[PDB]
């Protein structure tokens, strides 16, 4: 049908279309306009309905600047929520929120598959019992804080301490050993990361599969809100239609609440909490709940998430933090030591396998590791105050082994091959546990500490020590 | 397309009629004052007034213009002082309009930029050696009130005489007499050859205050797109933020966390994202920006400072206690960082200025302890002496930008230990006498630094500084 | 109510004003055409300092002066009037009062009428006029009260939405053109010994020299009660 514009209110837009047969909530309306005379300005705009009003008026939100909108101009309604283009054809390019590629390498054909963004979460019927652990191929992650597939992961790491290297390695491993593809959706600052990912993941070829979606701070509130949901619809296509054993990734959750900070400005309604929208928990939940495992296909939408807010008691970080499953921390002081990845023994949950299923050895090893690290920390405190030489023999042996344990944590990443020159190593979780057990058992107390660096397996440590000409 | 004003008050009028008005279109009254239409209700228009609203009366006729908030740009504006609406302020006749462009345009997007690798010299030894800045980078400057923010900005604009740059200085809510003083201080030193100054003083209505930085960045963007490098300085964004708050409150929009509405992060980030380093496909332009933010009681943790600091690529923090104590300029290493720095900095400075940072930090900590405790070890005392000389070198006087080559040479002389013999107060005399000696003896070193961008022949530099020590007279 | 002076008219030259007070003259010189602020708590002598400065200026320099009382205590206004009458200074000066028991609008506009007196003196007689203002704090409070009555939404600490603008106008019509200075000395009270309330901060942004008075000095034998270290002037 066709309806005319009657009101404009800037960012909230509040275009009150007068129409014959109204479109449902979340439906898409597209405006086409031409410069009939010198005064008028041609504009092509898309809007999303958000609220019905008295008589025929339907409130909307515009995804771009409304400068040049004139009362009386005709509007056409598409018939369905804003349709992202998705499928094989769309793989391998960077999109805006609406669906056009920002880089002008190519244009998506009209014939392609287009799916609506807003979909109800998977029913309770299709869910699956979740006990299994996803393998990351990173020794520390597989030893201290494993990730439950289908669950949200948190990584509290400052920019420049290895965030980009860590996520590149994760997506490379998940595309090398698994059938999983990744999806990235940023909202903040500058995307210099585009060229780093271009280098490594285009050498790997995964760039052709990862369908990045970008809309950043310069965009109006509506696009900054709906970008994450476009990113999620990218994964939803794979899980529903493809149904491959693709345990895919999506790399942003909290950024939706960072955009929700601006969604509070998008509302234009009664304030609540600390200026936040009333529907904060519901609005975040609608996104978070679409990430699930399922029996329709072997697709776990497990996501690694960075939280820029980093304030505990604030309502939005608390509401987001309630949904998180596992947590990890990246700190600069550990980066100083040359131990990479710079992850510390902080962990969360991940007990679905160990010790729940059997997991006895894994759980006991992890507990001993954390205990030894904290004992080494207090011993290091004592050493500075008075001196190590006065420590007893049995207490000194703890530091002796702790040095090796601390240094073994480093892993020679595959992505680092283009800078360091190391080919890179992938480790199975069982191999990590089995190999590390001997370290706690003191099989290799005599070996020099420097051998325990940037190696995948314990035999590699032994051979490196040998190569040092012992 | 004619209408009548039906309500007036504190700068926000309303009008009846104007069928074909376009949101954001410039509108004008029989009085001649310009207005920006912002809200279009079903039968009446909400107009924000840009000018004196006292003359307006209900029943006044209002006329639309047909332009969407266009600000004139051109070559004529260089050296002038203009209003955000583009009107001349300093007399000297009307400026010629090459072309008119809106101020609501989209920022340069992703995959259309490039990593920053080109240096921008401020002329201050401490800044250029410790916290470099690159072209296209956004560096925020924060400090306590009366700490020299404007002095640093004027030093940067003055030093930019040598290197091709179009500098635009935006005065937001600043006192008019200070604006005129800065205008004259730029008239001397010839800085008005390239600089454009945009002013909207405290007396101006809040809409003009919040519109000014947008107009300045819009003016700079034209030279960006033609290919010329630009350096824009906002004297104080806090005035824009406050003027925004006031307009929203008068329009009855509910406040956010503080009295500020929720929009302010979008408002300021839309402004700051518009500065970018372009790629070869788009002409390779650049727009550096150096925003300023006011700090009360030296407490960084606040709504506006964190809100803006989340946007920029780095920041520099100036302490008032050090400044008043006699350390001018004063920067704290702990709070000041530049994330884009290191790639723009020329290799010569990168090689020369490695140990200076560690010396400054370690010495300052040790000096704190020493003033706490008298008794010390000999190595700590030698470190204290070196740090004292280092502090003496870093001092710089007013309105005297120093060329990079003399900076790297004097930093080399400081770090190698040649300067250590000179007493504290004699260090400054040593520095200026060494500049004169460099002008006298070591010209080839300076030319090799200019052309090569790398440290010159080290042996001859050692001989030259040794010869200066042999000629210099202590005390 | 009159449009402000323009950019081209204003001058930039700096001239020092001598007061004859040892602390002020030594460590915080005042400047012709510049705005000078007096900060401090209650019972420290700000009014005594401003009154004795008026007397000293009229005794030695002999220039015209204007005094604006924004919501002054009737008792203090009457005592000031009697003291100046006894001093023989009233003939050289002029005073305008806006009493506390008046609606807030009059207490707001009284400073502007005093400024208009100094304006006519400076425009037609072309000499170095001075303008003393009792307290800007009550001017801001009156602005807030008028806004609340008119129905505008509050902001900051209950303050009116348009604060910075009004303060800016009141302090930017006070500018030294080539003809005359219109130097001003202004006193402000710190509500809770915190220099963060919106009115003290907004006025703080506008000052060339600030002199802050401490209660500890006032209770000590040291008169006047001016803290040397925290009082500064940009003309030093
Ligand atoms: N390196 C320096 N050595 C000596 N004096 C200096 C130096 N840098 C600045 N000053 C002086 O310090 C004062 C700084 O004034 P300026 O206007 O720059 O302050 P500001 O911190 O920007 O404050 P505001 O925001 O109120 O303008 C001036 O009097 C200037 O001469
Ligand atoms: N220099 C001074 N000489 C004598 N008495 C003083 C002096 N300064 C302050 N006082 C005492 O303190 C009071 C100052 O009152 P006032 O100036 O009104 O304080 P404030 O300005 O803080 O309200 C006087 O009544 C006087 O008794
Ligand atoms: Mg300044
Ligand atoms: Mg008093």
């Amino acid at each position: 049908t066709r309806g005319r514009v009657i009101q404009v209110m800037g960012p909230v837009v509040d275009v009150k279309f007068e129409n014959g047969h109204l479109p449902a909530i979340y439906n898409a309306l597209k405006i086409q306009h031409k410069a009939r005379n010198e005064n008028e300005v041609d504009i092509d705009l898309t809007l999303e309905v958000a609220l019905h009003l008295g008589d025929d008026t339907v409130r909307t939100i515009a995804m771009a600047s409304t400068d040049g909108l004139i009362r009386g101009m005709e509007v056409i309604d598409t018939g369905a929520p804003i349709s992202v283009p998705v499928g094989e054809v769309t793989l391998g390019r960077v999109f805006n929120v609406l669906g056009e590629p920002i880089d002008l390498e190519g244009d998506i054909p009209a014939d392609a598959r287009r799916d609506p963004i807003h979909r109800p979460a998977p029913k309770f019927e299709e869910l699956a019992t979740e006990v299994e652990i996803l393998e990351t191929g990173i020794k520390v992650v597989d030893l201290l804080a494993p990730y439950i597939k289908g669950g949200k992961i948190g990584l509290f790491g400052g920019a420049g301490v290895g965030k980009t290297v860590l996520i590149q390695e994760l997506i490379h491993n998940i595309a090398q050993e698994h059938g999983g593809i990744s999806v990235f959706a940023g909202v903040g600052e500058r995307t210099r990361e585009g060229n780093d990912l271009y280098h490594e993941m285009k050498d790997s070829g995964v760039i052709s599969k990862t369908a990045m979606v970008f809309g950043q701070m310069n965009e109006p509130p509506g696009a900054r809100m709906r970008v994450a949901l476009t990113g999620l619809t990218m994964a939803e296509y794979f899980r529903d239609e493809q149904g491959q054993d693709v345990l895919l990734f999506i790399d942003n959750i909290f950024r939706f609440t960072q955009a929700g900070s601006e969604v509070s400005a998008l509302l234009g309604r009664m304030p609540s909490a600390v200026g936040y929208q009333p529907t904060l928990a519901t609005e975040m939940g609608q996104l978070q709940e679409r990430i699930t495992s399922t029996a329709k296909g072997s697709i776990t939408s497990i996501q690694a998430i960075y939280v820029p807010a980093d304030d505990y008691t604030d309502p939005a970080p608390a509401t987001t933090f309630s949904h998180l499953d596992a947590t990890t921390n990246l700190e600069r002081k550990l980066a100083e030591m040359g131990i990479y990845p710079a992850v510390d023994p902080l962990a969360s949950t991940s007990r679905a396998l160990a010790p729940e299923i059997v997991g006895e050895e894994h759980y006991q090893v992890a507990r001993k590791v954390q205990q030894t690290l904290q004992r080494y920390k207090e011993l290091q405190d004592i050493i500075a105050i008075l001196g190590m030489d006065e420590l007893s023999d049995e207490d000194k042996l703890v530091v002796h082994r702790a040095r090796r344990i601390q240094f073994f944590l480093s892993q020679n990443f595959h992505v680092a091959e283009q800078f360091t020159g190391q080919p890179g190593s992938y480790v199975p979780v069982k191999e990590t546990v089995r190999g590390f057990k001997e370290i706690l058992e003191g099989k290799y107390d005599h070996l020099p500490e420097d051998a325990f660096r940037l190696v995948g397996r314990i035999e590699e440590v032994v051979e490196k020590a040998k190569a040092m000409g012992v | 397309d004619v209408g009548t004003v039906i309500q007036v008050g504190d700068g926000i009028a309303r009008a009846h009629g104007l069928d074909n008005v376009m949101s954001g279109e410039l509108v004008e009254f029989a009085n001649g004052v310009m207005g920006m239409a912002l809200n279009l209700e079903e039968n009446n228009v909400g107009i924000v007034i840009l000018g004196p609203y006292t003359g307006i009366k209900e029943g006044d006729e209002v006329r639309r213009t047909g332009r969407i908030m266009e600000v004139p740009v051109g070559e004529a504006l260089i050296g002038r002082v203009v209003n955000p609406l583009g009107q001349p302020v300093d007399g000297l006749g009307p400026v010629e309009t090459t072309e008119t462009r809106p101020i609501e345009s989209r920022a340069p997007g992703v995959m259309d930029r490039r990593s920053v690798h080109e240096p921008l010299q401020t002329g201050i030894k401490a800044i250029d050696a410790l916290v470099p800045i690159g072209r296209g980078q956004r560096e925020l400057i924060i400090g306590d009130r009366q700490t020299g923010k404007t002095s640093v900005a004027i030093d940067t604009i003055i030093n930019q005489k040598d290197q091709n740059m179009i500098s635009i200085y935006v005065a937001i809510g600043q006192k008019e007499s200070t604006v005129r003083t800065v205008v004259e201080t730029l008239r001397k030193h010839g800085a008005l050859d390239y600089t454009i100054v945009v002013t909207a003083s405290a007396s101006q209505p809040a809409p003009l205050l919040f519109l000014a930085p947008y107009a300045g960045v819009a003016m700079g963007e034209y030279f960006m797109y033609k290919g010329k490098h630009v350096l824009v300085v906002y004297d104080d964004l806090s005035k824009q933020a406050a003027a925004y708050r006031e307009l929203s409150l008068l329009l009855r929009r509910p406040p956010g966390r503080e009295a500020y509405p929720g929009d302010i992060f979008y408002l300021h980030s839309r402004l700051l994202e518009r500065a970018a380093k372009l790629s070869d496909a788009k002409g390779g332009g650049s727009l550096t920006a150096l925003p300023f933010v006011e700090t009360q009681a030296g407490d960084i943790s606040a709504y506006i400072p964190t809100n803006v600091i989340s946007i920029t690529d780095g920041q520099i923090f100036l302490q008032s206690d050090l400044f008043f104590s006699g350390v001018r300029p004063a920067i704290n290493a702990g709070l000041s960082v530049s994330r884009v720095g290191g790639a723009a900095q020329i290799k010569a400075m990168k090689k020369v200025a490695g140990t200076l940072r560690l010396d400054l930090a370690a010495y300052r900590e040790l000096e704190a302890f020493a003033q706490f405790g008298s008794d010390l070890d000999k190595a700590t005392q030698a470190k204290l002496a070196r740090g004292a000389r280092t502090v003496e070198v870093l001092k710089q006087d007013l309105h005297q930008p120093i060329p990079v080559e003399k900076q790297v040479l004097i930093i080399y002389a400081l770090t190698r230990g040649f300067l250590d013999d000179i007493p504290v107060e004699d260090v400054r005399r040593f520095e200026k006498e060494f500049y004169l000696f460099l002008d006298q003896n070591g010209q080839h070193l300076l030319e090799h630094i200019r052309t090569t961008k790398d440290l010159p022949n080290e042996d001859d530099l050692n001989k030259a500084i040794e010869a200066f020590k042999k000629t210099f007279v202590v005390s």
